[PDB]
This record gives C-alpha cells, structure tokens and sequence, in this order.
C-alpha cells in the first residue's frame, strides 16, 4: 500500500542517516 | 358499479382455484426436506469443507 | 468481418517493405492481432503478434530486429514495417484475428494474404503430409507435440486449421476439443498431451485441403508440417 | 506461471480496468440533480428552462458544469423502494407550484406537496442532501391572492393577503418543515414560466453545496 | 357486492381451516434429532473490484465460473471469479439498474431498472464486442428482477404489481402474471422451470404457473414486504426475505409456512437469500451489512460472513455449490467458501 | 570524543553546575500523550480506514505522540545528570527531540497543503489521489529526520568552539539558523496558505447570489494561526536573539524549558483543534 | 511494477548489510 511505501521510504531514510553517523563515528 | 363486481369476482374465483388443491401433511413435506438435505448432504462443499486440491478458488 | 492485406509484389534482396491490413466488420481495437506467413510451398509459420492496445509485442526468433509490427486503432489497419529481406523471406503474409479471454476462440478469423516475392521451441510434428481418401470413410489425423501442451489449468492450448486450395486458413477446433462457431459437428478432436487427434465423419468434399495443428502454450507459436488429404 | 492466454487475458482485464477509471472520472465531474414534487406542479416549465416512461434524464451544462436532471415523477411505485437509488446525488429540486394553494383533489394540493417535502426532506437517505426548492407560478399565485384568500390552506395565517409576506409565508411553512436544519440546507427561489435565471440560481445552489461539500470533506467545516 | 366480499372472507378462512388441517407437526418437532451443521467458516477466496457505485444485483453463470455484476454505475461487469479477470465490461444506456441476469447457455445477459426496460445483451458475436440484442419494453414501472428460461424466454417482474413472460425473439409479452397488489420485488424459477414464485411488497408470495399464466397458490405470513425469494433445490419448498429481519420457508406442497429464521439481535431488512446446494443453509444478506448462514432444518445460527462495509445487495451459490458471491452497496463483491 | 569534549563544551557555555519544573512539566508531557492516543485511536476505531484527507490528522497525531516521548526522553535525561552521557547519546536525544519537532510542523504543513489543493479544485466528488498522500507524508517524515540527524551527521560544533549555542553546546550554530529558517519559512507557508484559503472560500461565496457560512471559517483559520504563532514564535525569535547577539550576555537564556515546555504544548493542542473543529471525528469520539 | 521493487529490496539489503559490516569492522 502507500502507509507501507512511506514506512519502506523511512526506514531506507534512517538507515542513511546511520550509515552517514556511522561514517563520520 | 362494474368495475367493483369485477373485481370481487375475480378474486372470487382466483380464491376458488386457490382452495382446491390437495395438502399433504406437514409432517411428510418436512420429511421429504430432511430426505433430500441428508441425501445430498455430502455433495455440498460449503456444508462439507472441501479439501484444498479439489478447491478451485484454492 | 472482412481483413485485406495490401502491399505486396517484389522486391529484392535486402530493403524494406511494409505491409498494410485494413479491417473493417469488427472491433478491431478489442482484438489482438497475428502476421503468419506460408512460403510457396511449406505450411505455415509465425511471425509477429501485437496486443491489443499495443502493450504487448512478439516476434518469431528468425524475424525479430528486422520486421516491426504496429498498428493504427482509429484507422482500423495493422501494419508490418519489414526491413532487410532475405530470399527465404518470400512468402504469402496472413493477417489473423485473435481474441483473449475466458471461452474465447483466438485465431478464428484468417485475412486473404499478400504474396510478397523477393528475388528451444515447441516442435509440432505431423504424420504424413498426405492421406488417401476413398469414398465412404472417416479420417482421423494425428499431431504429435514435443512438450506436454496441458497447462495447470486444464487447457491444452492446441489448434486444428483448414486451409482450402487456394483459400485462407480456417480455425476448425480451439484447445483440442471446442469446435468453432460456423463448423460442423463432424470435426472432433481429442487426446491428451502431446498427442492429440482430428477426427472427421461422414466423408464429403469441401474438407479438402492440408490441416495445420497450432500450439499456443507459449510463443513463439509453432505450426505443424501440415497434413493433405485428397482423393 | 501463466500461460500464452491467460497472460493475454489479464492485458484484456487491465485495459478494461483503465475504461472502467477513465469512465469513474467523467462521470465523476458531473452534477446528479433529482426532480420530485407533485403532478401539474410545473417542472415541466424547469426543464424546459435548459435550453442548450421510466426515468427521465436531462443532461445541460452551464458555466463550466455538466448537470443532470432525473425526473422521476413518471413512474408511480412504492418511492421507498427505488428512492435509495439516489442516495448520492448533489441537490434535489423540488417544484411546488403556488397558485395551487386553494385547489383540491377531492385533499388539498399545498398540502399534498408539503406532505411529499416532509417525506422527502427527512428521509434517512437525503439526511445531508441539500434541496433547491423552486415555487413555480408566482403571476398566477399574484391573480389567485388577488382574488382568493390564503386562508384556504392556512387557517392559522393571521396576515395581510398581500403577495409578498403570504409568499414569505408560504416558504417558512416549507422551511420550517426541516427537522434537520444542522446538515443540509434549503434554497428556495420563487421562479416563473418566463425568466431565464432559474439555471443560474441552480448553478449558484450548486455551487455552494460543493463549496459545503468540500469544507465537510478537508476538515475545516 | 357484500355477497361476494362475504364469499371471500368465507372461503379465505376456508383456506385457512385447511392450511391448519394438514399441520400435524412442525419441521422443529421433527428435525429435532438431525445432528447439527456445526460452525460454518467462510473466509474470502476472491474480491471482485472494478465496480464505482452500489452493485445492485449478481448472477452466477450455469458453468459455476462466470459471473455478471449490475451496478448503478452503469456498468454490467462479467467477472471470471477464478482468476478475477474482468472478461466484458457492457456499459448501459441507463444507469439506474436494479437486476442483472445470466442466461444458462451463457450466451445472453438481462438488465433492468427505472427505465422500465428490459435489455438483453448477446455475449457471442461474430464482431468481438457485446451489442443490446433486444429492449423489451412494456412494464410502466421499475422492473425489479429478472430470469432467464432459455435464450428466447426470460421472465422479468416489475413495480407495476405484475410479472411478465417475454419472447425475446419477438420482443413482446406472451403472459402477463397479474394478481399482486404491491411492487413484485423478486422472482425464483423453479428447476424444471415450469413454475416460479415472486414476492411483492404485500408481504405475500404467489406461485405461479408458466405454460398456464394463472397463480396456483398464495403464501401469507410476512409482516412486511419480500425483498427476496429463493427456491429449495428439491423445487417444492422456497424461503422469502422480508423486511422484517426475517426468512421463512413455505411448502409447495403443505401450502403454508414451515418455518421462521429470526433472531432478537437483528433488526435489519433482508435483500437477498439463496439456499446452498443441498439445501441444508440457507444464506441471506442483511441491512446491517452481514450475510448470515442459517440452518435451513434447525433454523439456529447467525454465522456470519462479515467482510463487507454497506448493504449486502445480492448473493448467490454457484451451480456447484463450490461457493457463495456476496455483493454490496460499497461496490465490492467478495467470494465465500 | 571522550566525555571531555562534552565537559569542555558546557564549559564554554557556563552551564556547569556543582526540580518542580520536570514534574509539572511531565503532567503537562503525559496530558499530551493520553490525547495524542485519544485521537490516534479514533482513526483507528471509526470507519475512516481509507479516508485520504484523513492520514494527516493521523501524521499530525503520531508526530504529536513522539514529541511527547522524545519530551520525556529529554527531561528525564536533563540537568547536572547529563555529564554521564556520551557525545553520540546526546546527539541521539537532541536529534529526536528536533526530528520530533521538525516532523509535527512539517505534518501540519502537509495538512494546509492538502486542503488548500482540494479548496483549489473544486472536485465535486471526493477525490483520492494516493499518489500525493505518499509524496507529502514521506516529505515530512524525511525532511525532518533530514533536519535531526544533520547533527549526527557531522555538521556540529566539535571541531571549532567558536561556533558554540549555548543554548545547545555540541550544536553547531549555523546548523541552527538554518533549521530556525527553515522553520520560519515553514511558518510563513502555512499562513499564506490558509490566508488563501479564506480568499478563495470568501470570494466564491461572495460571487453567490440568493437570498436564503464563510464567517464561520475565519474562526478556525484564526485560532489555528493563532495557537500555533502564539506557541512557536517565541522559539523563533529566541534563537534569532541567541544566534545574533554577542556570546555569553545572552543571561535572559538557560530558561529554555519553559520555552521547550511551550512549544510542545503546540504539538500538544493540536489536536484537540483538529478534533474539536471535526465535528465528524467528534460524533465519533463519544467519550472518555 | 517488480524489478524496480526488486532492485529497491536488493539496495535496501546492500545498506543494510553495509551498516552490520560497519558495525562490526571500523574504518
């Protein structure tokens, strides 16, 4: 559906965000 | 008038052909209901659940 | 329901053509339509199919790259853009109908053919390419497929044609057993898969002519060899 | 898995789907107006006004709106038995005709068409549609209170025979025959057989039932 | 005058001294030892969308395969429900369609509704789409059902109190069933196709007599108007939905109602009921948006098929009893088994 | 990247140390909650299962519920105690609190911006359009987790001190004024928007003509402008006066929990407005 | 459609595998 499509969208989006902490930590 | 005893004696004789038919008992038609559901009783797959391979809307 | 092909002729070696089929009689914009060709004298072959709607494009592997069909909904015509032709590419070029859904008889229309001169799959195997008839007899042909044509939802997507002397392929029996509208009763098929059979009674003319079986499990579509049958 | 066919035969059933849609969403931009009230009321005269058995069904269009009457006063049944086949359409016009506030049926027909409002107005379907009530045959409403008095119909009337107030009367009667008064809305205009503005009054009902309609569906109303 | 209304009243309680005559026992008294049907589950194999208004009315094709959808988005959909293809899409000169019907050959489709016309639609055509083959015209009211015979005789009934037998070779009425006194809401052939009842909204079903035209039997009982009538698969027995929260299984052959299928929890109209194959359930839709399954011999379930969001308009079991359509007034249809 | 460069933050912010402000505070946080979960299950509970209008009440309630957690996160976790806390813990509960935040106005922007389009086209039948739903939602959820981890991310304060807030030690400053900008920025869309939706609703009712409201709007637009200036503005104008004034006399500062306190109180009487004005939520939230 | 879902799936298992790896090594 689409509430799945913006869970997918946020979860890929802080996964980034851990990636990125993750490579300046 | 007219149209009133028209119509009376239409319903006069609809009632008439209506009243003239043979009854059988009560007790016999309900036999004959419950004769007909246990001889078909297993060729019905929603009283029955049919199995998953002879299922076609699986 | 009429189909007429143009644009036919000669033309040599190498180039393009395009071949043009105006239909007129039917929906066409509901019908997915086929090109199949016959050389002068082989049977049949499959070369290009398109969806209806356009959304859906197939070629024959000896045919892909060098041919493109399309066709014009509001116009009512198919065309077939062929380019770069080959001396083997000469045949005649049938226009089919064909229509798609549940309890449909696909390919049951056959244009009239342009010859056009120019100077892995499934295997569909015929008996002989000739039967003797004698009067007051009943043949009964067989087809022999090399893949098991019965789906998982029972179909067996296998075809029986009829092409008269000089005239266009006629469907005669859709998935092997459903005769089509306008047939008699006499064309029975049946079998199994990959072995299926054409059973025809009470012998008269005007079933004169060499019989194709088609499958359609998967395409490329492949032909049989065809099978004459005179007297 | 599919096979040849069957892959043909979902191609079939998406493109039917996409006229299916593409039909949802012309048919979605269009107004469904029903016209009701009683026999010989006039809305003969409304459409007629467009000017561009069974079911009756009038399509006219105006400024950047496609409407469609549906007269349904030809056939005579059980009106609850179809009625809720309308449950979703946008107004409902309602003619009364007002120079047939002292003739009878022999009962009254003011009474008779106050009685189809009533009927009508608080029925669980329409229980937020909006009515557009038309009051045909103002001139001869003029000639007839010229003439004849109110009183026919209203005994409780206790105003001067004049035309305006006893035509203001007339409309509170039937305004006030709303119990729902928080949900829908009732716009009455007292139209004749001879102007043209009827459509436009119908536009600019309309027009505020969608701006109502959409205050309801973004929140805010 | 008071002669004849004197002879009515005389021989209606004529009819009713022998309608309770011939009632030794009641079918509770003696299906009491019938072991029950247990906990019917059904669970949604299928759900049909493509529908953008109320589905009025479904109709199962003979093959158990084929479906036809009327709803009042002027759309006839026939559904293949294996596989949920949509095989046609007809779109209808009047949108306001209140019955659909499949013909047994599959060849021909009816619709009906405020246009007092019945349309019919051939399927099979040699130019691939689907043309209105006939417009039967001649009903002054709503024309509420519709059956198919076979592909020349199809037998509608309207809000004109009257139900009508039509030759669709010729396109005009060759019987008329008159007798009625309110809109005749619903219809049911018979098997054999000989004889078919219609409830109307006077809360009385009419058995009536096809080659003949004349009303064999009259079935009183309801409270309120039928909205629905199904036939026993044995074709001497048939259940009314009424609109009183209430199925009732009257006899051809005792003349009188055996059987009432109520419950004090529902207080809904019924739109439609169907027997199940072996007639053992009976299945009938409700207002309050259920389809319960009752035990057409013990008559003491609400198993619910709950799945829908608005009124259940119409059902029906397949030919094969493998499995019952629901359709409703939130344009969904959904296939139970 | 020890607990010294934290230490040696509060340092340069004089926060250093060696209260009934956390408790009153908590009432106020877990009032917030209990409504938040009020109107979130109310979605839940009524028919309004598809309802795509709907969606951002719910997006507005969520981001509500997690401005409240993220709120107790904070307080339970504030004061002399924080010492105790590492760099990438600090970051993780000051990056929730702002992604928090950020998400709440951003899903009231989705709301103005939903309903400005459907008062554009005037759209007589209602109209879905999920593919927009899915654009605005996943926006706001991104933006502002965009907005929180931008810390996180490396762009902080741990390689210049000059740079320092002292109202947030480890933040970096032009990080700050760019998230009060685009905050502000924020604010000035919402309340064009909605102005021109009272445009629009006035001038089409205006061109109307019978005889027998749009009043009745200018109330919502007004309190729900209102509310959320009068709850979020002092943020803005707070860290305008932090940010562009001279470091360390700034002494009206470190009473930044009232002003934390205030601006959830924003998130939080949210949607008691969105439900209230609702009338058709409100039949469906019968009682407590 | 599915090989653009596909793709999406197989890049959402590459960051997240990438994530567990810089988890567990360092740089």
């Amino acid at each position: 559906p689409v509430l799945c499509a913006v869970m997918n969208v946020v979860f890929i989006t802080i996964l980034i965000i851990a990636l990125i902490a993750l490579s300046v930590g | 008038n007219t149209a009133s005893i028209a119509q009376a004696r239409k319903l006069v004789e609809q009632l008439k052909m209506e009243a003239n038919i043979d009854r059988i008992k009560v007790s016999k038609a309900a036999a004959d209901l419950m004769a007909y559901c246990e001889a078909h009783a297993k060729e019905d797959p929603l009283l029955t659940p049919v199995p998953a391979s002879e299922n076609p809307f699986r | 329901v009429q189909l007429v092909e143009s644009g036919g002729g000669l033309v040599q070696p190498g180039g393009s053509r395009k071949l043009s089929c105006s239909a007129s009689g039917f929906a066409f914009s509901s019908f997915g339509m086929h090109w199949v060709r016959q050389a002068p004298e082989k049977g049949l072959e499959w070369v290009a199919y398109i969806s209806s709607g356009s959304g859906t494009i197939y070629y024959a592997d000896t045919v892909k790259g060098r041919f493109t069909i399309s066709r014009d909904d509001p116009k009512n015509t198919l065309f077939l853009q062929m380019t770069s032709l080959r001396s083997e590419d000469t045949a005649m070029y049938y226009c089919v109908r064909s229509i798609y859904y549940y309890g449909s008889s696909p390919f049951d229309f056959w244009g009239q053919g342009t010859t056009l001169t120019v100077s892995s799959d499934i295997v569909m195997t015929q008996a002989t390419s000739s039967v003797p008839v004698t009067p007051g007899e009943s043949v009964s042909i067989s087809c022999r497929s090399s893949k098991s044509l019965l789906h998982s939802n029972g179909n067996t997507y296998l075809y029986w044609f009829l092409q008269r002397p000089g005239q266009s392929p006629q469907l005669l029996i859709y998935r092997m057993s459903n005769l089509a509208s306008g047939v008699p009763d006499r064309f029975s098929g049946s079998g199994s898969g990959t072995a299926f059979t054409l059973t025809i009674s009470r012998l008269e003319a005007e079933d004169v002519g060499v019989y194709y079986c088609m499958q359609h499990l998967e395409y490329p579509l492949t032909f049989g060899a065809g099978t004459k049958l005179e007297l | 898995t599919l096979s040849a066919e069957d892959k043909a035969a979902v191609e079939r059933s998406k493109m039917i789907d996409r006229n299916l849609r593409e039909d949802g969403e012309k048919a979605a931009r269009e107004v469904k107006l029903l016209l009701l009230g009683a026999g010989e009321s006039g809305k003969s005269t409304i459409v007629k006004q467009m000017k561009i058995t069974g079911i009756v069904e009038t399509h006219f269009t105006f400024k950047d709106l496609h409407f469609k009457m549906f007269d349904v006063g030809a056939q005579r049944s059980e009106r609850k038995k179809w009625i809720h086949c309308f449950e979703g359409v946008t107004a409902i016009i309602f003619c009364v005709a007002l120079s047939d506030y002292d003739l009878v049926l022999a009962m009254n027909r003011m009474h008779e068409s106050m009685k189809l409002f009533d009927s009508i107005c608080n029925n669980k379907w329409f229980t937020d549609t909006s009515i557009i009530l038309f009051l045909n045959k103002k001139d001869l409403f003029e000639e007839k209170i010229k003439k004849s008095p109110l009183t026919i119909c209203y005994p409780e009337y206790a105003g001067s025979n004049t035309y305006e107030e006893a035509a203001a009367y007339i409309q509170c009667q039937f305004e006030d025959l709303n119990k729902r008064k928080d949900t829908k809305e009732i716009y009455t205009h007292f139209t004749c057989s001879t102007d043209t503005k009827n459509v436009q009054f119908v536009f600019d009902a309309v027009t505020d039932v969608i701006i109502k309609n959409n205050l309801k569906d973004c929140g805010l109303f | 005058l008071d002669q004849l209304r004197q002879e009515a009243e005389q021989l209606k309680n004529q009819i009713r001294d022998a309608r309770k005559a011939c009632a030794d026992a009641t079918l509770s008294q003696i299906t009491n030892n019938i072991d029950p049907v247990g906990r019917i589950q059904m669970r949604t194999r299928r759900t049909l969308r493509g529908h953008l208004a109320k589905i009025y009315a479904m109709h199962w094709g003979t093959d158990s395969r084929l479906l036809v959808s009327a709803s009042q988005d002027g759309k006839l959909i026939i559904w293949d429900s294996y596989t949920t293809n949509k095989v046609h899409a007809i779109p209808l000169r009047s949108s306001w369609v209140m019955t659909c019907a499949y013909a047994p050959s599959g060849n021909y489709v009816a619709c009906g509704g405020l246009d007092n016309i019945c349309s019919i639609y051939n399927l099979k055509t040699r130019e691939g789409n689907v043309r209105v083959s006939r417009e039967l015209a001649g009903h002054t009211g709503y024309l509420s059902c519709c059956r198919f015979l076979d592909d020349n005789q199809i037998v509608t009934s309207s809000g004109d109190t009257t139900c009508a037998l039509w030759d669709i070779e010729t396109g005009q009425q060759t019987t008329t069933f008159t007798g009625h006194t309110g809109d005749v809401m619903s219809l049911s052939l018979a098997p054999d196709t000989r004889l078919f009842v219609s409830g109307a909204c006077d809360a009385s079903a009419k058995l009536w007599d096809v080659r003949e035209g004349m009303c064999r039997q009259t079935f009183t009982g309801h409270e309120s108007d039928i909205n629905a009538i199904c036939f026993f698969p044995n074709g001497n027995a048939f259940a009314t939905g009424s609109d009183d929260a209430t199925c009732r299984l009257f006899d051809l052959r005792a003349d009188q109602e055996l059987m009432t299928y109520s419950h004090d929890n529902i207080i809904c109209g019924i739109t439609s009921v169907s027997f199940s194959k072996s007639g053992r359930l009976l299945l009938a839709g409700y207002d309050d948006f259920n389809c319960n399954v009752w035990d057409a011999l013990k008559a003491d379930r609400a198993g619910v098929l709950a799945g829908h969001d608005n009124r259940v308009s119409c059902l029906g079991v397949t030919d094969d009893g493998m499995a019952v359509a629901t359709g409703s007034w939130d344009s969904f249809l959904k296939i139970w088994n | 990247v020890n607990y010294d460069i934290i230490v040696r933050h509060y340092n340069y912010t004089g926060k250093l140390n060696i209260k009934l402000t956390s408790v009153v505070f908590i009432l106020i946080c877990c009032f917030i909650i209990l409504e938040n979960i009020f109107v979130l299950l109310t979605i839940w509970k009524t028919k309004k299962f598809h309802r795509p209008m709907y969606y951002f009440i719910g997006n507005l309630a969520l981001s509500d519920l997690l401005a409240g957690v993220a709120y107790t996160a904070n307080l339970l976790l504030s004061g002399a105690t924080t010492y105790k806390l590492t760099p990438a813990q600090w970051f993780l509960r000051e990056g929730s609190m702002f992604v928090a935040l950020s998400a709440s106005v951003f899903s009231l922007l989705a709301i103005a911006i939903e309903r400005y389009i459907t008062m554009l086209k005037m759209k007589l039948h209602n109209g879905s359009n999920n593919f927009r739903l899915f654009l605005l939602i996943s926006a706001c959820w991104v933006i502002s987790l965009i907005l929180g981890g931008l810390p996180i991310m490396g762009w902080n304060c741990i390689s210049a001190l000059s740079s320092c807030s002292t109202v947030l030690p480890l933040y970096h400053k032009h990080y700050i004024l760019f998230c009060t900008t685009v905050f502000t920025l924020l604010l000035l869309s919402i309340v064009i928007l909605y102005c021109r939706i009272y445009s629009l609703v006035r001038t089409r009712s205006r061109r109307l003509t019978f005889r027998k409201k749009s009043l009745a709007l200018l109330k919502t637009v007004i309190i729900v402008l209102s509310v959320f200036i009068a709850c979020w503005a002092p943020l803005f104008i707070l860290l305008l006066l932090d940010v562009g004034c001279k470091v360390k006399t700034c002494d009206i500062l470190f009473r930044a929990e009232y002003f934390l306190v205030l601006a959830v109180l924003n998130s939080g009487t949210n949607p008691i407005i969105y439900t209230l004005t609702n009338k058709e939520m409100r039949r469906a939230f019968i009682r407590i």
